């Protein structure tokens, strides 16, 4: 009934598309950034537990005190973190072969759609390390028109906005 | 193919903006109830009226929000643009 | 099946009304920080009978209390406060720096059952125990009325009411002639 | 190997037992002694105080004890977090704190503790004093607590 259901499932067709058409690799990181949060919070977590565990809590105060503000602290710069970077861009990808160049030319791209508005937004940019600069293609468009309750969610449908990607892409890279 | 269109196939086929302005008048009709109730409370003065004006708001609410508005599924597209048929 | 919609909106308004209630509670029990003592009156005083209780668990003292209440609570009830409770406060010191105190009677008082609370000559049944009988040589005992009440959700304060009646005990004497 | 689904299962699984577990004991943290919230289930404070009220609690934080109070403390034959009223103080000022107590609606003291010759209440038999009451989420969480 959410929007959400849409929003990811015409996010996994398009990196399914993106990946048997376009043949790029996908990369993360973020993601092992947020492995890495959640696993030393849980570390200190569940030390912090185990050391309540084993001994009394009066001779146990203040560092366990130290220990939870720095957790709040650390929450806090992890909401701001998530609130400055990971808005709505959700893939990454690098080419193939880099025989003499150098890593540039790389696209992030994001989905936007608000609370319960008909209005989707595809926004996709990219860094060209020619001059050091960005390009961000954008599409306000709705998808909802022509298909049914079925759920014709098809390629044969969604064709021509891949096909506007791959010629800008052909007439942006010469 | 076929074989992911089976349980993702459910999205709000309906309109936007008359449910906006409909929990628009949810929230008014709430916020009303409550101020009521609180200055009834302060005049009246004992807590068992707002506790009644409280729980007839909630009925209240319940008895607009349970209903089906059978007309608005009936005509999703009388304020959104005519979706098209695959 | 389609009913997941009014689930999402059972679950939104009913924590829409539970946070409006919680904030509608905290408003209510915010504003009042303010509170109002009350006022005390005993007319006499009447002491008898302080022997030393020669028990066989320790060799206490035991007496006995009798006065009289005139108050009045036309000023003290409250929009959100469910129960009236009486404690009262007699302070008194020993040779062996022990600051006693021994409470005497309460009510379960509602709201709406005495406007006019005075009455002479009343008894209590709990024991004024004296702990190292070192009673018998004091020279004077106060007494102080306080209460306390609840709240619907809120702090429990003890708020003591001014005014002490102090009285003074003889030397060496069982059975106390007091008028 | 499992990424995503191990990924977000880590991921809301610790964040909820971690922050629940945590904020618990921010609370213990906060509250001076150990004190956690706890709940009444008394039977002869009824006309005093109902069943199934919250109860959080504040402690010794530069004030001492005084009379006309509740006071949680255990009871060591059951080991369980017993609330009763205070009714007898008697105090030196060099370290030791010694005194009588006596539950509401009861001609019967708070048998368990001790001798009849010594006093009921140590200072380090003690909980604390409980400053604010929830009045409907108990009943709530002690039918939780009666589900299996
Ligand atoms: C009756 O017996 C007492 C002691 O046996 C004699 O001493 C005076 O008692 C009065 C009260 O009855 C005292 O007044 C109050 O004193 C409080 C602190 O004193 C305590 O500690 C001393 C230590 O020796 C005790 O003697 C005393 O009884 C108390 O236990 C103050 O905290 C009080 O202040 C309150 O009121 C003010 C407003 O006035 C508020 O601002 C405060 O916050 C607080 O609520 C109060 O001052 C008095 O201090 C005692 N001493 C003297 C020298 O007077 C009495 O003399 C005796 N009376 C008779 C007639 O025999």
């Amino acid at each position: 009934w959410d929007g959400s259901a849409v929003k990811n499932s015409l996010d996994d067709s398009a990196k399914k598309v993106l990946l048997e058409k376009y043949k790029y690799v996908e990369n993360f990181g973020l993601i092992d950034g947020r492995l890495t949060i959640c696993t030393i919070s849980c570390f200190f977590a569940i030390v912090a537990l185990i050391w309540d565990y084993m001994h009394p809590f009066p001779e146990s105060k203040p560092v366990l005190a130290l220990c939870v503000i720095s957790y709040f602290v650390m929450m806090g710069i992890l909401t701001i973190y998530t609130s400055y970077k990971e808005k709505s861009i959700f893939l990454v990808a690098h080419r193939k072969d880099p025989t003499g160049m150098d890593p540039d030319d790389i696209w992030q791209l994001s989905s936007s759609l608000k609370r319960f508005d008909d209005k989707y937004t595809l926004k996709l940019t990219f860094i060209s390390g020619r001059t050091k600069q960005q390009r961000e293609a954008e599409f306000t468009k709705s998808i909802a028109k022509f298909f049914d309750h079925s759920g014709t969610l098809v390629m044969d449908a969604y064709e021509p906005e891949i096909s506007r990607l791959h010629d800008s892409l052909a007439i942006e890279r010469k | 193919p076929a074989m992911l269109e089976h349980l993702s196939s459910l999205p709000t086929q309906m309109d936007y903006k008359g449910q906006k302005l409909a929990e628009q008048m949810f929230q008014g009709i709430i916020l009303f109830s409550a101020i009521v109730g609180f200055i009834y409370g302060y005049v009246a003065e004992q807590f068992g009226w707002t506790v009644y004006i409280v729980m007839a708001g909630f009925a209240f609410s319940c008895l607009l929000t349970l209903p089906p508005w059978p007309i608005y599924r009936r005509h999703p597209l009388k304020w959104l643009p005519v979706q098209e048929s695959s | 099946n389609t009913v997941l919609s009014r689930a999402n909106s059972l679950f939104a308004f009913s924590l829409s009304v539970m946070a409006a209630l919680t904030f509608g509670c905290f408003i209510t029990t915010a504003f009042k920080d303010r509170s109002v003592p009350v006022r005390l009156h005993v007319s006499r005083i009447m002491l008898k009978n302080v022997e030393d209780f020669t028990g066989p668990r320790e060799r206490s003292d035991l007496g006995f209390i009798t006065f009289d209440i005139t108050a009045d609570l036309e000023n003290i009830f409250d929009w959100n406060v469910k129960q009236l409770f009486l404690y009262l406060s007699a302070e008194y010191s020993t040779k062996n720096n022990a600051l006693n105190q021994v409470v005497l009677w309460d009510k379960i008082v509602l709201r709406g059952d005495n406007p006019k609370l005075l009455l002479k000559d009343m008894k209590t049944k709990y024991f004024f125990f004296d702990d190292g009988n070192g009673l018998k040589g004091n020279r004077n005992v106060t007494l102080t009325l306080s209460w306390n009440v609840v709240p619907n959700a809120g702090i429990l304060p003890l708020v003591t009411g001014s005014g002490h009646v102090s009285v003074p005990f003889p030397d060496t004497y069982e059975i106390t002639k007091s008028y | 190997m499992n990424k995503r689904q191990l990924y977000y299962q880590v991921l809301n699984f610790g964040m909820i037992v971690s922050s629940a577990l945590m904020i618990w004991k921010g609370l213990m943290v906060i509250t001076g002694s150990e004190s956690p919230i706890v709940v009444v289930l008394s039977g002869s404070m009824e006309p005093a105080f109902h069943r199934g009220d919250l109860l959080f609690l504040t402690n010794r934080v530069e004030d001492p004890i005084r009379v006309g109070e509740i006071v949680v403390f255990r009871i060591e034959g059951r080991e369980i977090p017993i609330v009763h009223r205070v009714l007898k103080i008697h105090e030196k000022q060099n370290g030791h704190i010694k005194f009588l107590t006596k539950g509401d609606n009861n001609a019967v003291d708070d048998r368990g503790l001790y001798k009849q010759g010594q006093h009921w209440l140590e200072k380090k038999d003690v909980v604390g004093r409980a400053r604010g009451f929830v009045p409907y989420i108990g009943i709530v969480t002690i039918l939780m607590n009666d589900y299996p």
